[PDB]
């Protein structure tokens, strides 16, 4: 029942058992410049960057060299083109980077307060430019979309000069094969910072690899660790009382020490491309008045399907919802590229078997049982649809119900339409991909040539 | 056909309050 075969993992072996010297539980960060687009465009750098052995990578000066303006980030630019849309806020308590104190002020924990209000770009602006000014507790405007394509045209237009394996929309990027918005992920969200800004620790969701790029004038500091050590650092926040995947939590630096991690530690300046592979558990502080744009991109390499699917399954051990659809995904990325990478292929390949599988096994049992299904084909910029009360992902076969009003539906899974109504009265059964279609994109996709 | 609805899916930092 599971989308993955074991057999069939490429994560890098590590030990952790070897003890490792203090120079290796503070590795140096692979900080690369690019002399020339020629170089920013080399397939030599994606395969650099998307390395399972390397998990964050900072691009010095790429703005410069690929004539980026970054200028059209700044506070002033965007207060100028914002409209009064709400945007959000953390407030936070300023302190180091590396301490994160608790309420008395006498030691060091994990649980990091971050608590949500809202304003608008225009007045968040102002307090920042004050701060600035100088005229303890702050003030983080985060995940702010700039996904309005007329609102935000120059802006969008001048990151299209990136290379393509980091733009926010590509033919080998698997974000743009949902078919539907994802905000933050496959559209840009914008971060404006006062010193001590903190995005606290995390995986990104299903694992995607991020790309973020500093504007504002001041610099951040980054904190990351491999993907390997993850379930360790998900018990630490066991032990402390705060959740992995959906809480707020600052590491205490000697306690990965302690562990063994190695922590990569950096300086992002103006200018600075962050990479940040598939799996990296990161946070970030801002150390001055700085603004930064960032997004996700899923590149076709078997180490990123491969962990964005692990997580996919255990996203839905931990009732947590995968943001994004990874069975359409699956299923799209088959139909329109070709994969010449074996182990990424076999992956998919099986992935697609098994949910052409599931697909059957369920048709079955509802013809036998005489309930109606009725074909509603797949139509351009149609999203993927995910149950209503569990939050699963439902491919191709959908267990919809009405009546909010009489025209609208929801959409459930099997499992929570059976609780609802366990003979489906008033559940209209749905597929989107006849038998046949999904047996012959199936037997379409095949190992491309290298 | 009949109109399917869908939660919006964001990124979103955490928040405690
Ligand atoms: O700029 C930030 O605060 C960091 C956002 C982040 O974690 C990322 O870019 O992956
Ligand atoms: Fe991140
Ligand atoms: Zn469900």
């Amino acid at each position: 029942e599971s989308y993955l075969s074991p057999a069939q993992s490429v994560k890098p072996k590590i030990n952790t058992e070897e003890k490792l010297p203090r120079e290796k539980l503070n590795p140096p960060t692979p900080s690369i410049y690019l002399e020339s687009k020629r170089d920013a465009f080399s397939p030599v750098l994606l395969q650099f960057c998307t390395d399972p052995r390397n998990p964050i990578t900072v691009i010095r000066g790429l703005a410069g060299s690929l004539r980026l303006n970054l200028g059209l980030f700044s506070t002033k630019t965007l207060v100028e083109a914002s409209g009064e849309h709400t945007v959000e806020v953390r407030t936070q308590v300023q302190q180091p980077s590396d301490e994160n104190w608790d309420l008395t002020g006498t030691r060091q924990i994990w649980p990091c307060e971050s608590s949500r209000s809202h304003t608008t770009i225009a007045k968040y602006a102002q307090y920042q430019a004050s701060s600035f000014q100088e005229s303890h507790i702050i003030k983080f405007g985060t995940n702010i979309d700039l996904s309005d394509a007329k609102r935000w045209k120059p802006q969008l237009q001048e990151l299209l000069k990136l290379p393509a394996f980091m733009r926010v929309t590509s033919t080998g990027n698997m974000l743009s094969h949902v078919g539907h918005t994802i905000l933050g992920m496959n559209t840009v969200q914008l971060y404006m910072k006062v010193p001590g800004s903190r995005t606290p620790g995390h995986q990104e969701n299903n694992n995607f690899c991020s790309v973020n790029i500093n504007i504002g004038p001041g610099d951040c500091e980054w904190f990351a660790v491999h993907e390997h050590y993850w379930e360790t650092i998900s018990a630490f926040c066991d032990r402390h009382g705060v959740d992995y995947l959906t809480g707020s939590w600052w590491p205490i630096l000697d306690d990965l020490y302690a562990s063994n991690i190695p922590v990569y530690r950096f300086v992002q300046r103006p200018g600075d491309l962050v990479w940040i592979n598939a799996g990296t558990v990161h946070w970030v502080q801002a150390t001055g008045w700085c603004n930064n744009i960032a997004w996700n991109v899923g590149p076709l390499t078997a180490y990123q399907y491969q962990l964005a699917l692990e997580r996919y399954e255990w996203n839905e051990v931990k009732n947590v919802k995968s943001i994004v659809p990874m069975i359409h995904v699956s299923w799209n990325v088959a139909r329109t590229v070709k994969i010449s990478d074996p182990d990424l292929f076999k992956m998919i390949k099986f992935c697609l078997l098994q949910s052409m599988k599931h697909c059957q096994v369920q048709r079955e049992s509802l013809v036998r049982a005489g309930k109606k299904i009725a074909y509603q084909g797949r139509v351009k910029d149609e999203p993927a649809y995910y149950c209503n009360e569990c939050d699963v992902e439902v491919f191709n076969i959908l267990f919809v119900t009405s009546e909010g009003s009489r025209n609208t539906y929801l959409v459930h899974c099997e499992g929570c339409a059976r609780r609802r109504s366990a003979g489906l009265q008033g559940v209209v059964v749905l597929e989107q991909y006849r038998t046949e279609e999904l047996a012959q994109a199936y037997d379409a996709f095949t190992l491309a040539p290298a | 056909r009949k109109q399917l609805m869908t939660k919006a899916a964001r990124k979103s930092a955490p928040a405690t309050g």
